[PDB]
RNA sequence: UUUUGUAUAAUGGGUCAGCGACUUAUAUUCUGUAGCAAGGUUAACCGAAUAGGGGAGCCGAAGGGAAACCGAGUCUUAACU
RNA sequence: CUUUAAUGUUUGAUGUUCUAACGUUGACCCGUAAUCCGGGUUGCGGACAGUGUCUGGUGGGUAGUUUGACUGGGGCGGUCUCCUCCUAAAGAGUAACGGAGGAGCACGAAGGUUGGCUAAUCCUGGUCGGACAUCAGGAGGUUAGUGCAAUGGCAUAAGCCAGCUUGACUGCGAGCGUGACGGCGCGAGCAGGUGCGAAAGCAGGUCAUAGUGAUCCGGUGGUUCUGAAUGGAAGGGCCAUC
């Protein structure tokens, strides 16, 4: 198991996040995506933090 | 906390409804603090709530058959 | 290792320390092939073998991290 | 010896057969590649299951021109 | 003497109105980042014990 | 008696007579029966003491929710066809 | 303020010396008629030794215990969960220390959509070029390919290429399949926001079936839900997660 476990925070100032896994050897680069925030209800990009 | 049934407004004093005429009418326990009287049966004396927490549907049945709600 | 003094000493304190190191390295795979030509044995009978001994050999797996880097050759092509 | 595993049975094949009257979303037969194809008035999930869309008998025909197996519903 | 209660299984079922218990579904604890959504939103809400297991239950709960 | 299975060469008993093994509190659930019935019933204790008092309490008539809380509805949910 | 320097200055360490605590299984006297004990003069060690509490190390000297199951007897060897095929007797299911193989992952594109395309192998000709490299046209009709075993499937392609993106969304869910249960799986549709497409529509991960671990105990972030006289807080509870 060379993938380690990594959480989208999301950016629009509440605390929420995602979980997913990324390898960080072939991808040293940060992830970032347009998801959903429950929270405020809206489309708000996310990005990866330990 | 405690739930009062409708029908035991009729077996308490002259009226006037608290905690403490509740508990001589052996309704509540002795410890009790706080009180409810929901929609369970059926008022019919002019009953006078003066301090609890009646629910909306049970309100109406006491202001129907006479009575009056305060705090 | 936070190590006190001037550049000349600390040079013998870590070639001091790789021989150590050097050392021990060469006296565990001693102790390994040894027990390794133990469990390779038999049982000669209705007898234990000793689990306990298994066990404590199978831990003496610990992996050893080879310094590595260390570079002392290049490869510069002929013209 | 070397072998000996298995694997658990997956309980799969037809479940509603041919003149059943299913309701709208019962599974119709669980399958693992596509042996049956996905007619009127039935779905396909990701399993390749087929289930009911709407509820009425079932009815199993072999129309296409490579001569596949279909499953429709009628809505009786 | 009055008979002891299970207090573990005191914990986990709730007795419901006609006389059924209701759980807390299991495997929602760790190890969330492989489930499904769809599978761990099931979990959320609570459950009723089964028929098989409530002749267990009403053992280990005599007051309850 | 124990077993798939015993005339079994598998176990036990020499024979008579006497003794010898599912009991007794408490608590809880279900069935039958009796009394009262949206009510039923007292405990300790008092008592000329199996009567009569004592209603402290316990169960039931309202449930939902982790809880605050709401209540013939409640919880989930931004809200639910 | 900035680098130090000196005497006072509390202490900290270190060593030397002393006696008064302490030791005396050194001598002498008394109780006494007694190599016990006590008391008294003295000598010698002396704040060391020794004892109490706390603490690190050593400790089969001693004590309590554990040391799996299957098994053509036990031990030795081998196995223990998950996936695919046969045994499996044309629904499901079905055992053996029966016959053959795999898994404990990968992917930020290898997902979603909108366009587009169709393989293996052989023949003939053609620079270094050949049995087989790229090119041209004929046969061939999926004998080809799939992220990794086997089976089922795939041309409307699930196979190959490109553009734009993040539905690898949040709350739910009619109704079914499968389990003794814990549980596992499939699912149209509804509400909020989003991507692609002119639109009809498709999208709640990957062609499907392996790629996994209940509870307890804790950790991290949010949430007035509670907060033991009241106002807070601690600790709990709920959601996400390790
Ligand atoms: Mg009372
Ligand atoms: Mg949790
Ligand atoms: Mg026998
Ligand atoms: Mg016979
Ligand atoms: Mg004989
Ligand atoms: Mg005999
Ligand atoms: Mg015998
Ligand atoms: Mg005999
Ligand atoms: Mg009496
Ligand atoms: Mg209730
Ligand atoms: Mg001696
Ligand atoms: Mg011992
Ligand atoms: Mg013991
Ligand atoms: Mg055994
Ligand atoms: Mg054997
Ligand atoms: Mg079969
Ligand atoms: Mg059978
Ligand atoms: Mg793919
Ligand atoms: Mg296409
Ligand atoms: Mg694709
Ligand atoms: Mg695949
Ligand atoms: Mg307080
Ligand atoms: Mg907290």
């Amino acid at each position: 198991g060379i993938r380690e476990k990594i959480k989208l925070v999301s950016s629009a100032g509440t605390g929420h996040f995602y979980t997913t896994t990324k390898n960080k050897r072939t991808k040293p680069e940060k992830l970032e995506l347009k998801k959903f925030d429950p929270v405020v209800r809206q489309h708000v990009i996310y990005k990866e933090a330990k | 906390t405690a739930e009062i049934r409708l029908s035991d407004l009729a077996k308490v004093e002259g009226g006037v409804v608290d905690l403490n005429t509740l508990k001589a009418a052996n309704i509540i326990g002795i410890q009790i603090e706080f009180a409810k009287v929901i929609l369970a049966g059926e008022v019919t004396t002019p009953v006078t709530v003066r301090g609890l927490r009646v629910t909306k549907g049970a309100r109406a049945a006491i202001e129907a058959a006479g009575g009056k709600i305060e705090e | 290792i936070p190590w006190e003094g001037n550049y000349s000493s600390w040079l013998e304190q870590k070639d001091q320390r790789l021989a150590q190191e050097a050392s021990q390295e060469a006296a565990r795979r001693k102790s390994i092939e040894k027990e390794l030509e133990w469990v390779r044995q038999g049982t000669k009978g209705r007898q234990s073998k000793g689990k306990a001994r298994l066990a404590r050999f199978e831990e003496l797996n610990s992996t050893e991290y080879q310094k590595r880097n260390e570079t002392n050759e290049l490869f510069i092509p002929p013209g | 010896t070397r072998n000996g595993r298995d694997s658990e049975a997956k309980r799969l094949g037809v479940k509603r057969f041919g003149g059943e009257s299913v309701l709208a979303g019962s599974i119709i037969v669980r399958q693992r590649g596509t042996k049956f194809h996905a007619g009127a008035n039935v779905g396909c999930g990701r399993d390749h299951t087929l289930f009911a869309k709407a509820d009425g008998k079932v009815k199993f025909e072999v129309k296409g021109p490579k001569n596949r197996k279909f499953i429709s519903i009628e809505a009786e | 003497p009055k008979i002891k209660t299970v207090r573990g299984a005191a914990k986990r079922f709730k007795k419901t109105g006609k006389g059924g218990f209701k759980h807390k579904h299991a495997n929602l604890r760790h190890i969330l980042t492989k489930k499904a959504t769809k599978r761990k939103r099931h979990l959320r809400p609570k459950a009723m014990v089964s028929k098989g297991d409530l002749g267990l239950v009403i053992a280990c709960l005599p007051y309850a």
